[PDB]
């Protein structure tokens, strides 16, 4: 794709010093300026703008019950996916809800189901699905599983990544298994689901050296892109409806266009250490990189960068002579 | 007419209740947390070092922008700084005004 | 423009200032402790009152008048009493007012 971007920002969140724990899951606001990280011991805060400038902070569960998993994005506020429970706050921070029960026990992913953004399925390494009102902050129904689940993505189903290399391809009306595809050997180490393809890393701790590819519209899985610096995570490009971008374990990042695969731009991100977390911008304009140092890098343009379709500036808090303070007595 | 000695009570009167022990809204993940966050915002200030800001006019200018409701926006934070809000006066009196009711009913 | 009973509004603001501020001074739990703890349970007394059955009983007249006493420090007594219902204070609001003054002091210091 293009030339001139660049790494814009670098910042290290945790700050070092306490401790080198990185962010569990991130992801761009699809309606705000800001990058969404979640952390453990249940912490979530956000970024706002190029910079990353710390916005607003919240928990979402106990300390004692682990990471963060995922986020979704609603008119109303950010819907934070915790182990045991789900939440939703507002953007500028303060609580909408917190849904806790006894079948959440193993929470690992989520998603928006048929009703727009209106109802959310929660899934995860348990028997149970979860589906939610997100308007209400309540449960709606609870679905059996048939497998365990890491990762979803939605795009005309809900793709349900499992911990055995597959994808379930999820009716989000029925909510029936109609297609599983074995997209790795034995494990699946990211998934991206955009404008009716599927996109996979993973491998048969050893990973491929390819992306696979599944066409949603025409329901059969494609050549797979190839990417000899063995595929570690991949994002679609969204608003490139045809184009991924992959990266390597190390920030070896190629954009690849999956009806014209050889055709490819190569870039490299300087990360200190691994891959952790790897997400495109709703504006296709910034992504993220971050690595297991808690590095968060950021790319774009330098000129042009920006997270959403309307880069809106967002709620903040607001002399020669200004002499003087009167103590409460 | 006494509208911030009258605010003032209404604070004492919600905030900290017995009841609230084991109540998830008043817990940090809780929709009324933001109320315990105003409360230290105005009447628990420190400097650095921790010194007590007890200043008058911050607090009398606080109660007075939250009875009246204004648009400016404050930043609230927990003492562990691990909890961050953006809230407007206009949203702090209705979310009081909330938890208020709440002992009526 | 707010017009306020100076004496009234500044002792609401100094009970907010002392209670439930937690640690202070290298104390801890310094608000919930010693002369704090009885102030503690003054505002239940004058602010979170309930009659039977559980429900609050709101009265601002109820509320000026404890004030007012506290502030003047009349030898009157009150019955104070801890959350768990078990155990009574009986004090005057003259001991009450020195607690209050000691406890805000702590904090000008």
């Amino acid at each position: 794709m293009d030339a001139d971007w660049d790494e814009v920002t670098r910042i290290a969140y945790p700050a070092p010093g306490t401790f080198p724990r990185p962010a569990t899951a991130v992801a761009f606001d699809p309606i705000a300026e800001l990058l969404w990280a979640g952390f453990d011991r249940g912490r979530v805060c956000s970024f706002y703008g190029r910079d990353l400038t710390r916005y607003t902070a919240f928990k979402i569960q106990p300390a004692s019950e682990g990471p963060v998993r995922q986020f979704l994005f609603h008119d109303k506020g950010v819907i934070v996916l915790g182990t045991r429970s789900v939440h939703m706050a507002m953007r500028r921070g303060p609580a909408l809800w917190n849904i806790r029960h006894e079948n959440m026990k193993d929470l690992r992913c989520m998603s928006f189901t048929s009703k727009g953004t209106q109802e959310i399925i929660v899934a995860g390494w348990q028997d149970t699905m979860l589906v939610i009102d997100v308007l209400k902050g309540d449960i709606i129904k609870q679905i059996p599983a048939q497998h365990h689940y890491s990762i979803m993505k939605k795009s005309r189903y809900i793709c349900a990544a499992t911990k055995t290399g597959s994808v379930d391809l999820i009716d989000p009306l029925s909510f029936k298994i109609v297609r599983s595809w074995q997209a790795h050997a034995s494990y699946i180490n990211d998934m991206d689901a955009q404008n009716d393809f599927i996109v996979t890393c993973g491998g048969s701790y050893m990973l491929d050296p390819y992306v696979n590819v599944f066409d949603l519209k025409n329901m059969a899985s494609m050549k797979p892109m190839p990417f000899p610096p063995l595929a570690a995570h991949v994002r679609l490009h969204p608003r490139m409806l045809t184009t991924a971008i992959v990266t390597s374990q190390h920030g070896q990042m190629h954009v690849v266009d999956i009806m014209n695969p050889n055709s490819s731009t190569v870039r490299y991100a300087n990360i200190s250490s691994y891959v952790k977390l790897f997400e495109i911008a709703p504006s296709g304009e910034a992504l993220v990189i971050g690595d297991a140092d808690c590095n968060i890098h950021l790319w774009g343009s330098p000129t042009k960068i920006h997270f959403t379709d309307m880069a809106i500036p967002i709620e903040l808090p607001e002399p020669v002579l200004d002499w003087s303070e009167t103590p409460l007595s | 007419n006494g509208r911030i000695a009258r605010s003032l009570m209404k604070l004492l009167t919600i905030l900290e209740r017995g009841d609230y022990d084991g109540v998830p809204s008043w817990s940090e993940t809780g929709d009324r947390y933001q109320l315990k966050l105003f409360r230290d915002y105005v009447f628990h200030r420190v400097d650095a070092d921790g010194k007590p800001n007890l200043s008058i006019g911050h607090m009398l200018t606080c109660m007075s922008k939250l009875e009246a409701g204004v648009d400016e926006n404050i930043l609230l934070t927990s003492r562990d700084n691990e909890t961050v809000f953006v809230l407007s006066y206009r949203e702090l009196r209705q979310m009081y005004d909330r938890a208020f009711n709440e002992l009526v009913k």
